[PDB]
């Protein structure tokens, strides 16, 4: 009775995500990188594969019902920390290009001035 | 109130079950339990034995597999790069550092008297009295190599390799550099004896160590083509291998 | 499964190095292991004469 | 004969200060042993020790290992000794290695063992020092990166292969078949 | 159903990832901080390339890797030598590289092993164990002052070849891995040299020993029992090598297996020589490279 | 709404 | 695509967060078949986690997360030389 | 390639926490045809060494 909605509901979410997994691991961790050239295009693919797996191993560990969840939780803020870094790096790439194009527009106006 | 409902099945279902205690099921429980304990404790032991299997050193090694890949000395397919090919003829010092120094190329504007003091930063281990802060054209390259190994040991700290980065630096000893700087200038053995407490054979015990270094340094530019280096390398070797360094023994 | 015969029985056919004085029983036991051709640890003190066992295998290598 | 030892040096090197100082002690039938001397100094002493001109040797742990230079009398001035961590009561086979250096085989009648002490030591410790024990020999295997290089550089074997036959896990070897036997028992009683 | 490819083209002599691509005579830079290695010459600042190749900047080391040249010998490599000559107690033997390797007299596995020790009569029998043109497995030891290197056979696994056939390729397409002896279904074995030399033979027990008498290490004998089903299976692996070589393909052991099963369209083994069909099977694998990994 | 906060919420519990 | 499939991951993350929130042992008492269905829904998890085991192919798990994050690090250091030197 | 006998003296330096790695590994890197000698100071646990060696180079070893 009480378990009867949630267990079929969550399994349907597994059923929902189950084709998404197979399209995610369609081509290999080498292949899906080796088809790509930009390391920025290589970047989050490493993360996102780990990003799901982190939640995946946090999910299945609940099914054993083990009272500990720390040594995957200890891995959790790690994966955040590396996701924290290159975004702030990629923020700085903007300011490299954001202001250099204003340098482009300014010096043309100087001869115009 | 809803918490007690877990027992409110056991209030029902335990009494409901056929032979709850009929057919000596209480005793047959311990009959099952004496089987069930044996069910527990073998594999409990057998986990221990399976835990007692493997090479326990792999966890060190698997960390070191990180290191060279982080250093680019090999591929992730472990295929050794020319970087890692360098120290194949290096055993006489920190091979982890000596590749990077030459790959940081800082000896291009070091003279044979200058870089030799940097090689005194390797060929000797035991601490002693403080040398003074020397002439900075030694010390700034000494400051330069110190900058290199930290980032190295940084990633070693990132490697889960339990090495104190600070203590990793004072693994390098920098004090005889002056005496090394002057034996390069043709100084007397008599005169340089005054500049330390460290006993005279122990000097030679790093001097004849230092030749083994510089000779293995000659190997490197052959493997790279730094023709300036090979000019500079044996230029050092001329300026150390001499008078008292020519010691031989009596039994032979 | 190795084919074993006792080394205490091993009649050494030849002194591949001969020696002037009376050798010791373990040294006697030592050189047979060299002569029969199997490796051996002997662990003694330095004054005992472990030297002498090393003297023997040179010539058996050299001959 | 001593000057013939100094004959293989330059004449500028024939006046070096430390050797000027030690030579009258060396003239006095007296020698000192430690590393800090010159190697040319290290060899000439032991000769004259082996030729008995120098009745006295002031020595450290190299000459304990440095054999073929026998003694008659061994003096233990410091009972304890620093082991990298502690000025400790010296263990057994240390002292046993540090024993036998006295007593020439065909010549000396006995071996003379004399230890100067400066504490009323516990009885089993002087036992555990002198009535000593042969010390246990176990692998101090660790890793080093130049080893890690060349096993990749040489193709035919692996660094893992080194660990499969490293004595450092022989600890993990020995007691387990007993526990297998216990498991072969426990798999039956079950 | 043919004999020869005769296709005609008359009236012409001929039918007619970013990095620095530099030429000889060309300046790279004049930052003095860079170090100057291979492919590089200079005058005190002026960094000058000497070949058609690529700028390699390693962290302060600048050097020029060419694209064209002979095989570069390096130590510890697993290659195949063809016996050029015999010297005093020396041998000369082609690598395919710039020069011959050398091979000491006692550098080889003796029949009976080390119990056979040294002898001066062995130089009276140099031609006994070895003679010209023969093929073997060799282990690159170390070099000379120039860049010429030497060999040896420190295993049972290294030694004189038999039981099959040689082929050769450019040295470029052979990829590096931690392993080089490979065993393929069909009971046969490739011995990929690094230098561009390729020997096939039937899988031995010693080959089988890798994955679970000694007096025959200079023989010209084979196993007498060689089926044609062995022999014809050799040729199918033989042409697909040249297929990838004509198609400029890095050799994967699996790609060969992928080449072999894709070749199962054609039972007529003589049809494995076609410029198009090799390219077609070459086109197959590259498309098949866009699925797995 | 940082994307690790879904690890942090308490669920809908009966 | 990140924003699609991770939103579906987030969808199942919350559903994974929705899973053991209820008391689950009570119907494991009331039948094995609840638990066995929960075992069978874990057999999805025994398959769906294995998909990235397959991408590679607990103490097993402690290994590869290093080797995952191994390859994260050599990006930014190359990105350091790709950008800060630039 | 012409060596069949090795005289290992000072075998107990395998417990050197500094250098004992070298003695251990070099013996692991031996071809198994070769005969060996082992000389060192008296240890109580000598057989463990022989018990280690006799497998890993697959020939008998006396003590």
């Amino acid at each position: 009775e009480k378990i009867k909605p949630y267990v079929r509901s969550f399994s349907k979410a597994l059923d929902e995500l189950k084709p998404e997994i197979e399209k995610l691991t369609s081509k290999s961790l080498d292949e899906q990188l080796l088809l790509l050239s930009d390391e920025r295009a290589k970047l989050e693919l490493i993360n996102r594969y780990a990003y799901v797996l982190s939640s995946l191993m946090f999910a299945n560990m609940k099914v054993l019902g083990v009272k500990d969840m720390s040594p995957i939780l200890g891995e959790l803020k790690r994966v955040k920390s590396y996701m924290d870094k290159a975004k702030q790096y990629d923020n700085r790439i903007t300011k490299s290009n954001e202001k250099s194009q204003a340098e482009q527009e300014k010096a043309k106006n100087i001869i115009s001035n | 109130l809803k918490l007690m409902k877990k027992i409110d099945v056991l209030n029902t279902k335990l009494s409901s079950n056929p032979l709850t205690n009929s057919m000596r099921l209480e005793e047959l429980y311990g009959k099952y339990s004496r089987k069930h304990d044996l069910h527990e404790d073998m594999k409990q032991l057998k986990r221990k034995i399976s835990e007692s299997q493997a090479v326990i050193q792999l966890d060190d090694l698997r960390r070191r597999k990180r290191v060279l890949r982080r250093l680019g000395f090999c591929t992730p397919n472990d295929i050794i790069e020319l970087k890692g090919r360098v120290a194949c003829e290096i055993s006489s010092g920190d091979e982890l550092l000596l590749t990077e120094l030459i790959f940081n190329g800082n000896f291009n504007e070091l003279k044979p008297e200058q870089a030799a003091a940097l090689l005194s930063c390797f060929a000797f281990q035991e601490r002693c009295k403080e040398a003074p802060r020397l002439k900075p054209e030694l010390a700034e390259p000494l400051k330069a190599m110190r900058e290199i190994a930290a980032k190295i040991a940084k990633i070693m700290k990132d490697s889960k390799i339990e090495v104190v980065e600070k203590d990793y630096v004072e693994s390098f000893r920098h004090e005889l550099m002056e005496v090394v700087y002057e034996w390069c200038r043709g100084a007397t053995f008599t005169q340089i004896c005054k500049m330390t407490d460290v006993y005279e054979g122990s000097l030679i015990r790093m001097f004849k160590r230092l030749e083994e270094l510089v000779k293995e340094l000659v190997d490197v530019a052959n493997t790279i083509g730094n023709s300036s280096l090979k000019e500079k390398m044996e230029a050092v070797l001329k300026l150390i291998h001499r008078d008292i360094v020519s010691a031989g023994s009596l039994y032979l | 499964n190795y084919d074993y015969t006792p080394i205490a029985e091993h009649k050494r056919v030849n002194e591949a190095r001969t020696y002037p004085f009376t050798l010791d029983p373990f040294q006697d036991t030592a050189i047979s292991c060299i002569d029969r051709g199997e490796s051996v640890l002997v662990s003694a003190h330095t004054s005992a004469g472990k030297t002498v066992v090393a003297e023997y295998a040179i010539a058996q290598s050299l001959k | 004969i001593f000057n013939n030892a100094i004959a293989l040096l330059p004449e500028t090197d024939r006046e070096l200060p430390q050797i000027k100082h030690i030579l009258p002690l060396l003239r006095r039938g007296i020698g000192i042993h430690h590393s800090g001397l010159l190697p040319i100094l290290k060899e000439v002493i032991e000769i004259l020790f082996q030729e008995g001109f120098l009745k006295v040797l002031f020595a450290t742990e190299t000459f304990s290992i440095g054999l073929n230079m026998p003694a008659k009398t061994v003096v233990f001035t410091s009972v304890r000794k620093w082991d990298g961590q502690q000025f400790r009561w010296v263990s057994g086979g240390e002292y046993i290695q540090m024993s036998g250096r006295a007593g020439r085989r065909g010549l000396d009648d006995r071996g003379i063992v004399i230890m100067m002490i400066d504490e009323k030591m516990e009885p089993q410790v002087a036992k555990g020092m002198v009535k000593g024990q042969a010390d246990r020999l176990d692998s101090a295997f660790h890793l080093g990166y130049n080893m890690i290089l060349n096993l990749m550089r040489v193709e035919g074997i692996s660094p893992e292969f080194m660990l499969e036959h490293s004595f450092f896990q022989f600890q993990n070897v020995i007691s387990v078949p007993v526990m297998e036997k216990k498991l072969a028992e426990l798999k039956k009683d079950f | 159903s043919e004999v020869i490819t005769i296709t005609k083209r008359n009236g012409a002599f001929q039918n007619s990832s970013d990095s620095q691509i530099v030429t000889p005579g060309e300046l790279v830079t004049d930052d003095p901080i860079w170090m100057r290695g291979h492919g590089t010459y200079f005058l005190d600042n002026m960094t000058y390339s000497s070949v058609a190749g690529t700028v390699s900047r390693v962290n302060r080391l600048l050097s020029v890797i060419p694209l064209k040249g002979r095989y570069a010998p390096e130590t510890g490599d697993h290659v195949v030598g063809r016996i050029a000559e015999v010297g005093n107690k020396r041998w000369k033997v082609d690598i395919g590289g710039k020069q011959h390797a050398v091979l000491m007299l006692g550098s080889v596995n003796l029949p009976g092993g080390i119990l056979r020790r040294k002898s001066e009569s062995d130089e009276l029998q140099m031609r006994s164990f070895l003679k010209e043109g023969d093929l073997l497995n060799a282990e690159v030891q170390s070099l000379f002052q120039d860049g010429s290197a030497s060999l040896h056979t420190r295993s049972l696994k290294y030694g004189k070849l038999r039981n099959g056939m040689f082929c050769q390729v450019p040295s470029s397409l052979i990829v590096r891995a931690k392993n080089h002896t490979h065993n393929l279904p069909g009971n046969i074995t490739v011995v990929l040299g690094v230098n561009g030399y390729i020997w096939l033979r039937k899988t031995s027990q010693m080959d089988l020993a890798r994955d679970t008498s000694s007096w025959q290490i200079y023989s010209d004998e084979n196993d007498p029992s060689i089926s044609n089903n062995i022999r014809q299976a050799i040729c199918r692996y033989a042409n697909v090598i040249k297929a990838l070589a004509f198609c400029e393909i890095g050799i994967t052991q699996q790609r060969i297996v992928s080449a072999y099963e894709a070749s199962m369209v054609y039972s007529n083994v003589g049809e494995l020589i076609e410029k198009n069909v090799m390219e077609s099977i070459g086109s197959d694998i590259l498309t098949a490279e866009k699925m797995r990994g | 709404t940082d994307l690790f906060d879904v690890f942090e919420e308490t669920p809908v519990e009966l | 695509n990140p924003d699609v499939l991770l939103s579906r991951v987030i969808n199942v993350v919350r559903a994974a967060s929705s899973l053991a929130s209820q008391d689950v042992d009570f119907y494991k008492n009331l039948d094995r078949g609840f638990s066995k269905d929960l075992k069978s829904k874990a057999d999805k998890l025994a398959d769906m986690a294995n998909e990235i085991i397959l991408s590679i192919d607990w103490n097993n798990f402690g290994n590869i997360m290093d080797n995952l994050l191994e390859m994260s690090d050599h990006s930014l250091d190359k990105l350091n030389c790709a950008i800060n030197s630039k | 390639r012409e060596v069949a006998w090795v005289i290992f003296d000072e075998v107990h330096y395998m417990r050197d926490k500094e250098r004992g790695v070298v003695w251990e590994e070099t013996i692991i890197l031996l071809p198994d045809k070769v005969r060996y000698v082992f000389l060192s100071a008296t240890i109580p646990n000598a057989m463990e060494f022989a018990e280690w060696i006799c497998k890993i180079h697959s020939q008998p070893c006396h003590i």
